[PDB]
């Protein structure tokens, strides 16, 4: 279903869900990531969403649950729709570019503490042409990297 | 190079030192205090560099060995932290004083849900993931615990009892319930041995039942394996059951008489052993001068602070009052306690008429004895002396005839009769103890299992054989659960395929029970020639197991003490503890405590209703070996968790650590096995928190500042870490083993080539981020998404 880079990539998105590094997703856990990108689902929407696929009936997510949890049936031209939302999200005002104070805003709202130099550093090492600033272009090469 | 090394030394275990010189078996040690000293290699072991650290799971050790683990929970003990772990098994010191706040209901509710990392190491996180096991599995749980007598086992089932019935119990207290019987498991189970004033001569298995909502609704004791040969003798510093010497101490005058019972040297069930009773200065003055035996007015009363003849016998009698235990019921069990030492006083001599008679000077004890029992004397009399035996054995119409008995077998049939009666007895004050918290029905069950550990001694006979052989199956049996766990961990944690190498003891196990070739066969075969000897059954092992890895002959020995012992005189047998060296003289008579069937038949026809209730071909090894079996099937039913108490000192003082005593201990419990077994995976891990927290110091501020698994990733990455050594894993970072001391020598030298390591690391990091919260934003909207798949 997904291939082994992919995997890899969502389990390090896991480890943003998963803060206290137990190995393991609350229900808790789950919508505080959601809410942080703008998002605001009830604690029956998501606690449904963990049954359906709690396997083990522990009443958490661990990986292989989180990972059976993104899937479902769908088409090539849905699945990277998904991929444009996600380009989507970082840009707050909606100018079709991620500012510092922009790529910023993720992550002080993930939770990454980081400084200035080290926003505008990430900027620069996504910048394939060399303007200075991430295209969808860009963005796919360095997410799929 | 220069590095602290643990090498033996006689009482503390280890001690640190030097390799100042090596040799081709041994090494040469310097004491960190130059009084060298010679060492084999495979007794020196590497030591943590910082003397003071303390970790919580000694999977954290840089090294994980027998050296370093004794001197982790010496640490731990020495700040009264009792309680460490090696990966989900429970090491457990006892402390020898009450120990503040961890007992209480507040820390029983902070471990209730908790997994068992994510609290400090507790007796209560151990009944904690039993419970949780068993409701979520749907599947009952054994807590295996390992230890010597008195090394703090009563205690630990106590905590782990009330644990259970405080937190997922309704109100109903049946952990009191169990702990209030036991004056009575111990009077008819426990007896004193050489090293234990209080040993338990049986395996018990204390079971909580829950129902299908997991919540108690009851409990049972399980027994198994009574040890039958103490009830007819025992060594000089040893006594039989406490109840013997309970009922002979404090029993008043009018009963003594009813029952006829007088000082324990006047019995031969009792007076090979020591009469001697314990008391203190005002107990003695309690007890007649009648009931004490020339022992004891000659040496003396045995001392403990927590034992008494004459009190326990009243602190007995008041338990049966406290559960229902009718006086009248406590009296029939008195009778066939004093019935069964008569029946030992019997003797016989030689007819010449054929077979043997009563001695004339039996006439009393007979008399006794059959009163007791509710027997007819001249019925008595015949079937000790004859027995009955068909005239044919294969299908052809035989006749009934009577077969006199020569003394040795009438020796024999007295003792046969003693143990069976003596066993049921114990049956039946097991099965009255659990009439104390019975239950309809139940779903499942948490046990706590308490049996005698792997022990030897100088001189070690068929006893210790029988023990050491079940010792050796529950080895299996940890190790095998202790193998499943780790390589389920391995998965869990995504470290990939990996072949944990495992050296079974299957062989040691085959040697001593495998059907006709094994030990135990071999010596039931004895039985059937001519003329049976200690000394043909002896080489036979050794002719049929020849070529045996875990047998060798006495002479083999390391020890001096075993020189001058014959090869057919005794057997070394490997096991998983260390190699014991078994004298084989008695094996033969040992094996042997048949009753036959018109003297069972007898006593199944008692007068007395009691005795009836209590009885509604085979050898002692093979008996030992099929009720050890039906134990091991229990277990291999259950989930299972691990407990290994340990005793600190033999004096039971407080804040005494005596560390040859506590690695002989841990050699004895399977601790050291099951290390070595761990050694084949990866017995070194570490969390991403204490991971960043050790190695942060050495790093650039834009690193301390990443969360502890990308922190991690990074530090791993920008390494260069061998793929082999090194395992990146969910939670932890995964080491074979010695190689997160390697990972820290790396970390601390050569800071230049590590700036440099991590300035080149930059972009790969600045990606890995990227990717981060990208994938994180991705799986944000598919969740957002498959709440919209209800459309
Ligand atoms: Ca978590
Ligand atoms: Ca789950
Ligand atoms: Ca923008
Ligand atoms: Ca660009």
């Amino acid at each position: 279903q997904l291939t082994e880079e992919q995997i890899a990539e969502f389990k390090e998105a896991f480890s943003l869900f998963d803060k206290d590094g137990d190995g393991t997703i609350t229900t808790k856990e789950l919508g505080t990531v959601m809410r942080s990108l703008g998002q605001n689902p009830t604690e029956a929407e998501l606690q449904d969403m963990i049954n359906e696929v709690d396997a083990d009936g522990n009443g958490t997510i661990d990986f292989p649950e989180f990972l059976t949890m993104m899937a479902r049936k769908m088409k090539d031209t849905d699945s990277e729709e998904e991929i444009r939302e996600a380009f989507r999200v970082f840009d707050k005002d909606g100018n079709g570019f991620i500012s510092a104070a922009e790529l910023r805003h993720v992550m002080t709202n993930l939770g990454e503490k980081l400084t200035d130099e080290e926003v505008d550093e990430m900027i620069r090492e996504a910048d394939i042409d060399g303007d200075g600033q991430v295209n969808y272009e860009e963005f796919v090469t360095m997410m799929t990297s | 190079d220069g590095k602290p090394v643990w090498a033996p030394h006689p009482t503390d275990g280890f001690q640190v030192g030097n390799i100042v010189d090596i040799g081709p078996d041994s090494l040469t040690i310097e004491p960190l205090n130059g009084k060298t000293f010679l060492a084999l290699i495979n007794q020196v072991f590497p030591a943590e560099e910082d003397s003071k650290k303390d970790v919580e799971d000694n999977c954290s050790l840089m090294y994980l060995n027998e050296a370093t683990l004794l001197h982790n929970i010496k640490v731990r003990y020495s700040k009264d932290r009792i309680y460490t772990y090696v990966a989900n098994i429970l090491i457990a010191v006892n402390p020898y004083f009450d120990i503040p706040k961890i007992y209480s209901s507040e820390t029983i509710k902070s471990y209730q849900g908790k997994s068992l990392g994510t609290m400090p190491p507790h007796v209560f996180a151990i009944a904690d993931k039993a419970f949780r096991d068993m409701k979520v599995l749907k599947l009952s749980q054994s807590i295996i615990v390992s230890g010597e007598s008195g090394a703090g086992k009563t205690e630990n089932t106590k905590f782990v009892l009330r644990y259970l019935t405080e937190s997922y119990g309704t109100g109903q207290d049946i952990d009191d319930r169990i702990v209030e019987a036991n004056p009575l498991l111990e009077a008819f189970g426990n007896a004193k041995t050489v090293r234990n004033n209080n040993s338990s001569r049986f395996g018990k298995f204390v079971e909580i039942h829950f129902n299908e909502k997991s919540s108690v609704v009851g409990g049972f004791v399980s027994h198994y394996l009574l040890e039958k040969s103490r009830i007819c003798v025992q060594g000089k510093e040893e006594r039989n059951y406490h109840i013997f010497y309970r009922l002979c101490a404090g029993a008043s005058e009018d009963i003594r008489e009813r029952l006829h019972l007088s000082s324990p040297d006047n019995f031969r069930y009792l007076n090979r052993g020591c009469t001697r009773y314990f008391a203190n200065k005002e107990t003695d003055k309690q007890i007649l001068q009648n009931r004490k035996s020339p022992e004891y007015l000659k040496a003396g009363s045995l001392k403990d602070p927590g034992l008494d003849d004459h009190g326990d016998f009243i602190r007995m009698c008041t338990a049966m009052k406290k559960i229902g235990l009718d006086d009248e019921e406590k009296l029939d069990l008195f009778r066939v306690v004093a019935g069964v030492l008569h029946l030992g006083n019997i003797d016989f001599e030689e007819a010449g008429s054929g077979g043997c008679n009563l001695k004339n000077k039996s006439t009393q004890a007979l008399e006794y004895c059959a009163e007791l029992l509710g027997l007819d004397q001249d019925d008595l009399r015949v079937s000790l002396t004859t027995r009955v035996m068909l005239t044919t054995a294969g299908g052809a119409k035989g006749t009934v005839i009577k077969v006199p008995l020569k003394v040795e077998q009438a020796n024999n049939a007295r003792d046969a009769l003693a143990k069976t009666v003596y066993s049921h007895l114990f049956d039946h004050v097991v099965n009255r103890v659990n009439q104390c918290f019975p239950f309809e029905t139940s779903s499942y069950f948490i046990g706590v299992l308490d049996i005698a550990g792997f022990e030897y001694f100088e001189h070690n006979s068929f006893e210790q054989f029988c023990i050491n052989y079940c010792n050796e199956k529950l080895q299996q049996f940890f190790n095998e659960r202790i193998l499943k766990e780790e390589q389920e961990l391995y998965q869990k944690e995504g470290l990939g395929v990996n072949e944990v190498h495992y050296v079974d003891n299957q062989d040691c196990i085959d040697l001593i029970e495998a059907r006709l070739v094994g030990i135990l066969d071999i010596l039931d075969e004895e039985n059937r020639l001519p003329q049976p000897s200690d000394q043909h059954f002896t080489s036979a092992v050794h002719q049929k197991h020849k070529d045996h890895f875990r047998l060798s002959i006495p002479r083999k020995s390391k020890l001096a003490i075993h020189r001058n012992i014959r090869d057919d005189e005794g057997f070394i047998i490997r096991h998983f503890a260390g190699a014991v060296c078994y004298e084989t003289t008695q094996f033969v008579e040992k094996n042997n405590d048949a009753l036959h069937m018109s003297l069972e038949s007898l006593i199944c026809e008692s007068r007395d209703k009691f005795i009836r209730e209590l009885f509604e071909f085979i050898s002692v090894g093979n008996k030992f070996k099929t009720q050890l079996n039906l134990l091991l099937d229990k277990l291999r039913s259950t989930g299972a968790s691990f407990i290994r108490c340990i005793k600190p000192n033999l004096k039971m003082t407080s804040h005494h650590f005596e560390g040859a005593q506590i690695l002989s201990q841990l050699q004895c419990s399977g601790m050291v096995s099951v290390l070595d077994l761990m050694q084949g995976g990866f017995p070194s891990r570490a969390s991403f928190h204490e991971l960043y927290n050790m190695y942060k110091k050495y790093m650039p501020d834009k690193l301390a500042r990443l969360d502890p698994r990308l922190f991690c990733k990074a530090l791993f990455k920008a390494l260069g870490l061998n793929e082999i050594d090194y395992k990146f894993g969910l939670t932890k970072v995964f080491f074979r083993p010695g190689k997160f001391a390697e990972f820290d020598q790396i970390m601390k030298s050569d800071p230049d080539h590590l700036a440099e390591l991590v300035k080149r690391v930059n972009h790969w990091l600045i990606c890995s981020r990227w990717k981060k919260v990208q994938w994180c934003s991705l799986s944000v909207i598919k969740l957002k998404n498959k709440i919209k798949y209800r459309a």
